[PDB]
Order: C-alpha cells, then sequence, then structure tokens
C-alpha cells in the first residue's frame, strides 16, 4: 500500500535513534517536527580554538535518495570562517560525491559521521588551504590578530 | 519480518512494554515508527529528547487511534538492534 516503509526512513529510524547518545559533547540536536526524521538542526558549541564559545547552528536535510547521496547541510550562523561561508555553505569533504578523493560520501557513512565532521570544522578540519571562503583565509594570512577580532565580533553579534 | 499480537484498542504503551520486557527482545530505549499516506510518522522514540517529548502523549493512544491498519508493518529500532527491524501487526 502507501503504508510501506521507505529505504531512507528504515535507515533514519536507526540513525536518529542512535544519534544523541553518540554526539560530541560540544553538540546538540533538535527535531522541529518529530515525524520529519529527515530534518533536524544541530548546534555546535566549540570548547577550544578561534570559535570557542560561539554557538553555531546547522540545518541538515536528508534527500529521498539517502545514503547513496549525502545529507544536504547548511549553516545558519553568520561566521568568518575559511570552510563555512557567510551565507552558510559548507566545505566538508565527507559531504561530496567521492571521485579520486575517496574521502567523499559513501553508504557506510551515517548521521553520526556528519555531526562529528561538522564539529571538527572548528577544530581539526579547520583549514585555510583550499578554503571555500578565500577572503577569510586571506584575512587570516595578512593579519591574524585582526582576523580573530572579526571572528569575535561575528560571534558576539550572531552566535551568542 | 517478525510478528506481534495486539488488539486495535491496545495503547501504544503496551507495544513499548512488550519491546522492553520480552525475554527475547529486551529493547533498552526503542524507537517506534510507521508510514501513513507516503510519509513517516513517528509513534514513539524514547532515544531523542526533542522527539521523545513531542511524541510522549501518543503512548496513551490506541493503535486504532493512531491510524494503524491490520497487518501494518512498524519500523522499530533500538540500541540492541544492529539495523531497523520490521514488525508485522496482528490485530487480535
Amino acid at each position: 500500500s502507501t503504508r510501506r516503509v521507505s529505504v531512507r526512513d528504515k535507515l533514519l529510524v536507526k540513525e536518529v535513534a542512535e544519534l544523541e547518545a553518540n554526539l560530541p559533547c560540544t553538540c546538540k540536536v533538535h527535531f522541529p517536527d518529530p515525524n520529519k526524521l529527515h530534518c533536524f538542526q544541530l548546534t555546535v558549541t566549540p570548547d577550544e580554538g578561534y570559535y570557542q564559545g560561539g554557538k553555531f547552528q546547522f540545518e541538515t536535510e536528508v534527500p529521498d535518495a539517502y545514503n547513496m547521496v549525502p545529507p544536504k547541510v547548511k549553516c545558519l550562523t553568520k561566521i568568518w570562517h575559511p570552510n563555512i561561508t557567510e551565507t552558510g555553505e559548507i566545505c566538508l569533504s565527507l559531504l561530496r560525491e567521492h571521485s579520486i578523493d575517496g574521502t567523499g560520501w559513501a553508504p557506510t557513512r551515517t548521521l553520526k559521521d556528519v555531526v562529528w565532521g561538522l564539529n571538527s570544522l572548528f577544530t581539526d578540519l579547520l583549514n585555510f588551504d583550499d578554503p571555500l571562503n578565500i577572503e577569510a583565509a586571506e584575512h587570516h594570512l595578512r593579519d591574524k590578530e585582526d582576523f580573530r577580532n572579526k571572528v569575535d565580533d561575528y560571534i558576539k553579534r550572531y552566535a551568542r | 519480518p517478525q510478528n506481534i499480537q495486539f488488539s486495535p484498542s491496545a495503547k501504544l504503551q503496551e507495544v513499548l512494554d512488550y519491546l522492553t520486557n520480552s525475554a527475547s527482545l529486551q529493547m533498552k530505549s526503542p524507537a517506534i515508527t510507521a508510514t501513513l499516506e507516503g510519509k513517516n510518522r513517528t509513534l514513539y522514540m524514547q532515544s531523542v529528547t526533542s522527539i521523545e517529548e513531542r511524541t510522549r502523549p501518543n503512548l496513551s493512544k490506541t493503535l486504532k487511534e493512531l491510524g494503524l491498519v491490520d497487518g501494518q508493518e512498524l519500523a522499530v529500532a533500538d540500541v540492541t538492534t544492529p539495523q531497523t527491524v520490521l514488525f508485522k501487526l496482528h490485530f487480535t
């Protein structure tokens, strides 16, 4: 009938159920609609680095063809960051479709993987080499001290 | 596809009870969902705070009340299941 459980949903019941128990301590998860398991928001509150203390909200939506294709993720907190743009698009390789760089998406990846990836964007996966926001990397390059001040100003305005 | 026996007038809580207390199952903190009219409906998920709080009032509702038809498959997951296990609903 129209009462048969999809491929995406069967995966998501399991993946969402295990999600909160396996979050980084720095992360929290919210589902604005409990039926829409393909839809949630993530808050990352870093405990170290340049973005320590900021709160950074992410919206992720998992497409109908999920786990063959990665979840779509947007960042909602305006930020001065080399891998996250001011308008909120993200450079996380785990979210690409793996070509030569077999570091892209794979069916073996789960929602738990994505969250740990986003969380790292403020720590170990924060990189100014091959950034998405070239202006921010340039800024960090020319004047690290003023860069931090812009970051701090943005946190104070949009992420507090 | 495993089987479960419940009446249409049985509360959703009783299903959660069987899942938790059965000597073969013994789910720790299970999620219970079903597809109705193309879209997933989360009946009860005790593992996600924001969903558990919003779906907790479904526990007093009867299976009939929730819109479940005889023979319907429920998608349930738990810590103790490696992947989602389906359950076939037998209306006694």
